[PDB]
């Protein structure tokens, strides 16, 4: 996910 | 559980929020299409942002999407207020985009909203609402949007206090005041309801292209 | 303007004896539900506590001496968080369901059979948990429900004038003293001044999700066209 | 007028 791979 | 934000102090609080802050973007150089892509640029700016709110990175990551989800729009809302203050009647989208209210009127819905942002940029003006309360207040949307996170709350209302105390303000002034603050929270959650839904009619129209960040965000209040 | 020299009892005192009964359904629970059925039970309940709301709103100190317009515009703006404010204070002894009367409560399992119910359903079961959880006093419970009469609508217009300026500065006066008044019950019941702040943030943190709440119910209410004269013109202002 | 109008003006 965008959000969830961005926040990694 | 292991946690920055229950172990900084409220200087030490402030002074991380004050470093997290985001900067402002600049417009691209047809409204709609302007301001979509200036919130798409936002968002990851904000994402990374939230990444350095003290408690955030603390929770799970399920919790982390799920706060970014929920907020998303009321901290691009309350960011916009912020930096409009100082330009009454008016919306600072970015130093390249100043709008006046009645510039919001080309798109269907819009004006409404746009009278909303600025009555609360008129209130935090006459507040006189200081830097160092808004990272509080910016962090407090993102971690109530959606035990241990109540803490952290509680730990940022502190904080929020002892900012009015040391400004010189009286016990009654601050309880009144934290109150005043968290009221105006209460209507940056209707108007992000109200975008959310004009958002979502958007798409449908398929009169502008919302981002792929922008759409997975949309995708999750409609869930 | 006299309602801005009132002690922090003495507004304590007003607001109890202004407070509204909690009305009954003529809900007949010995038979299969109907999701219309239901709807209509919900919709006349709802209509008939909004008479009883428009009375007590006439009754909150400061609301009276607005004109007729912001009056008007205040019960329009805030009609459904007040009534879920009141649905999740009376739902608090109740954990799993929604008291909607002493004789109509609605459960889990059968919100599910409302297209949609369930989000809002678990949201305000939440919120009463939650309340029951910090032991909200009826006292408290009645100043929150003036502030969300006063200051859900404060923020929809600009003003234009230093008159409307003014009428807005009265409302936020108001919404000061049921501030003063919410420390006063607590300070009253034995809460440290920290506990007081965090006492009255988690309070109004609550507020915005009794917002949201109300944002998203009104979204399916202008979706399923049950409705009233009235609740259509309370509907009518939200979209 | 509108109904709301009307249950104050009561
Ligand atoms: C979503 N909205 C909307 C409401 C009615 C009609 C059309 C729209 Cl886009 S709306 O809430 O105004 C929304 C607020 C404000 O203007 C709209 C908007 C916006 C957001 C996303 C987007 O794809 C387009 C526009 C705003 C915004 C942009 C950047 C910021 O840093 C802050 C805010
Ligand atoms: C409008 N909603 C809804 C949401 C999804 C599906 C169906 C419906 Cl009716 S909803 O928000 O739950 C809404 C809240 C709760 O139940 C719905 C509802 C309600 C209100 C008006 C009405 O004509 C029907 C229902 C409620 C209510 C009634 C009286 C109260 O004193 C408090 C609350």
């Amino acid at each position: 996910k965008i959000l969830h791979r961005l926040l990694q | 559980k292991n946690s920055l934000a229950l172990s900084l102090t409220a200087d030490q609080m402030v002074s991380a929020l004050l470093d997290a802050e985001p900067p402002i973007l600049y417009s691209e150089y047809s409204m709609m299409g302007l301001l979509t892509n200036l919130a798409d640029r936002e968002l990851v700016h904000m994402i990374n942002w939230a990444k350095r709110v003290p408690g955030f990175v603390d929770l799970t990551l399920h919790d982390q999407v799920h706060l970014l989800e929920c907020a998303w729009l009321e901290i691009l809302m309350i960011g916009l207020v912020w930096r409009s203050m100082e330009h009454p009647g008016k919306l600072l989208f970015a130093p390249n985009l100043l709008l006046d209210r009645n510039q919001g009127k080309c798109v269907e819905g819009m004006v409404e909203i746009f009278d909303m942002l600025l009555a609360t940029s008129s209130r935090f003006r006459m507040m006189n609402l200081q830097g160092e309360e808004f990272v509080c207040l910016k962090s407090i949307i993102l971690l109530n949007s959606g035990d241990h996170i109540h803490r952290v709350l509680d730990k940022i209302t502190d904080t929020l206090i002892h900012l009015m105390a040391k400004a010189g303000l009286t016990l009654q002034q601050q309880h009144q005041r934290l109150a005043q603050l968290l009221l105006i929270l209460s209507h940056i959650r209707h108007m992000s309801n109200k975008g959310m839904e004009h958002l979502y009619s958007m798409k449908c129209k398929n009169v502008v292209p919302l981002s792929d960040l922008l759409l997975e965000m949309l995708d999750a209040h409609r869930l």
